[PDB]
């Protein structure tokens, strides 16, 4: 029943500092153990950043010790990271974790990670485009439809579908930078007898821009 | 910094198999090795600590061995749920340092992709752009080639492909390919093709459409 979850801004401009919070629950951060910041950079290269003990002792990765500061707030049972002078190299998914203080040095509970991007690039809402078969394309046993979410920044995007049938297999394709801006897509497959009968629409939520569009898919 | 090295980063095996992932340290680390499993969604879990001890919860089919600089994780009776990347961590000196990871793919019966092509939407075309899209769904193995042919002529430039992780339920992969060009480029050519070449088939799987229809 011990749980950690991190949170903070997903976009940060170069040269500014990055602040994240981890929120611990099910366990006091004062009782025992060490509490850690780690991050995973592109190419899956996993790097430890620091900890703060239950006793308030603090330790940093030498590579980062010029620019890093871990603090805690035992009232709210929280600990915090601050990384100054961020460049784009500092783009990674950041992770809080609990460990042995000493002995085996094992991380026994982790947050789910939070992705942070360092760019001066402006936040942008997506364009959402429906993907329906070309009218000549007479089909068979079932039908695939999709959304195209294009020209947005930063990541991430949630795409969710509604139709009628819980026999709907979805796929979500990871986003890619198309000249400065991102683009992603998603497919759904449905029995060919449920469409165009039963309406099908997708929902594309972009928090950084705080936006949601819903496209219906027409024949 | 103790440097950790997992010389293999890709691994593929059948359900029920036994698989070893190996880990090597720049210097003696005296059995303080930990093993972590990261799922494609990025959740992270400790498997084994201090070379061989099982973290509370972790299936016994997980085990570890090693001394000095050389260590190994062993997953046996391999499971659909075991699709993840496996990381070794040295816990002897600060900073703690991790390996590069080993991705584990579960094997699966060969599977031909279900392919679909889609023309630009009405809306995008108003916006002055035009993107033709192609799904190639549920295939194995992951290895696959896609060609775009515009009026028969191959197109390399401006194609964006995107693969999914191996499906955690049926052990397949999927991919989207997107050809983007201007509305004017689009409107200056009649037929758009999407050719898939894949192990499962000696000749390509070709889907396309014609604007003149």
């Amino acid at each position: 029943e011990v749980q950690l979850q991190e949170s903070g801004p997903g976009l940060v401009k170069p040269s500014q500092s990055l602040s994240l919070t981890c929120t611990v629950t099910g366990y006091s951060i004062t009782s025992d153990y060490a509490w850690n910041w780690l991050r995973q950079l592109p190419g899956n290269k996993l790097e430890w950043m620091g900890y703060i003990s239950y006793s308030g002792r603090i330790r940093y990765n030498p590579s980062l010790k010029r620019r890093i500061s871990i603090t805690r707030d035992t009232s709210k049972n929280q600990f915090f990271l601050q990384l100054n002078s961020v460049t784009t190299e500092d783009t990674a998914t950041y992770y809080c974790a609990r460990s042995d203080y000493g002995n085996y040095g094992r991380g026994d509970y982790w947050g789910q990670g939070t992705s942070v991007t360092v760019s001066s690039a402006k936040t942008t809402p997506p364009s959402v485009y429906p993907l329906a078969p070309g009218c000549g394309d007479t089909t068979g046993s079932s039908v695939t439809s999709g959304c195209l979410v294009k020209g947005y920044f930063p990541e991430s995007v949630t795409v969710t579908w509604n139709s009628g049938s819980l026999s709907s297999s979805v796929h979500t394709f990871p986003a890619l930078l198309q000249s400065g801006l991102y683009t992603m897509s998603s497919s759904v497959t449905v029995p060919s007898s449920t469409w165009p009968s039963e309406t099908v629409t997708c929902s594309v939520a972009h928090p950084a821009s705080s936006t949601t569009v819903d496209k219906k898919l027409e024949p | 910094d103790i440097q950790m090295t997992q010389t293999t980063s890709s691994l593929s095996a059948s359900l029920g198999d036994r698989v070893t992932i190996s880990c090597r340290a720049s210097q003696d680390i005296s059995n303080y090795l930990n093993w972590y499993q990261q799922k494609p969604d990025g959740t992270v879990k400790l498997l084994i600590y201090y070379t061989s001890r099982l973290h509370s919860g972790v299936p016994s089919r997980f085990s570890g061995s090693g001394s000095g600089t050389d260590y190994s994780l062993t997953i046996s009776n391999l499971d659909q749920d075991d699709i993840a990347t496996y990381f070794c961590q040295q816990g002897t000196t600060l900073p703690p340092t991790f390996g590069g990871g080993t991705k584990l793919e579960i094997k699966r019966a060969d599977a031909a992709p279900t392919v679909s092509i889609f023309p630009p939407s009405s809306e995008q075309l108003t916006s002055g752009g035009a993107s033709v899209v192609c799904f190639l769904n549920n295939f194995y193995p992951k290895d696959i080639n896609v060609k775009w042919k515009i009026d028969g002529s191959e197109r390399q430039n401006g194609v964006l492909n995107s693969w999914t992780d191996q499906d955690s339920k049926d052990s397949t992969y999927s991919m989207s390919s997107t050809l983007t060009l201007t509305k004017d480029e689009y409107e200056r050519h009649n037929s758009y093709t999407c050719e898939a070449t894949h192990k499962t088939s000696t000749s390509p799987i070709v889907k396309s459409f014609n604007r003149n229809e």
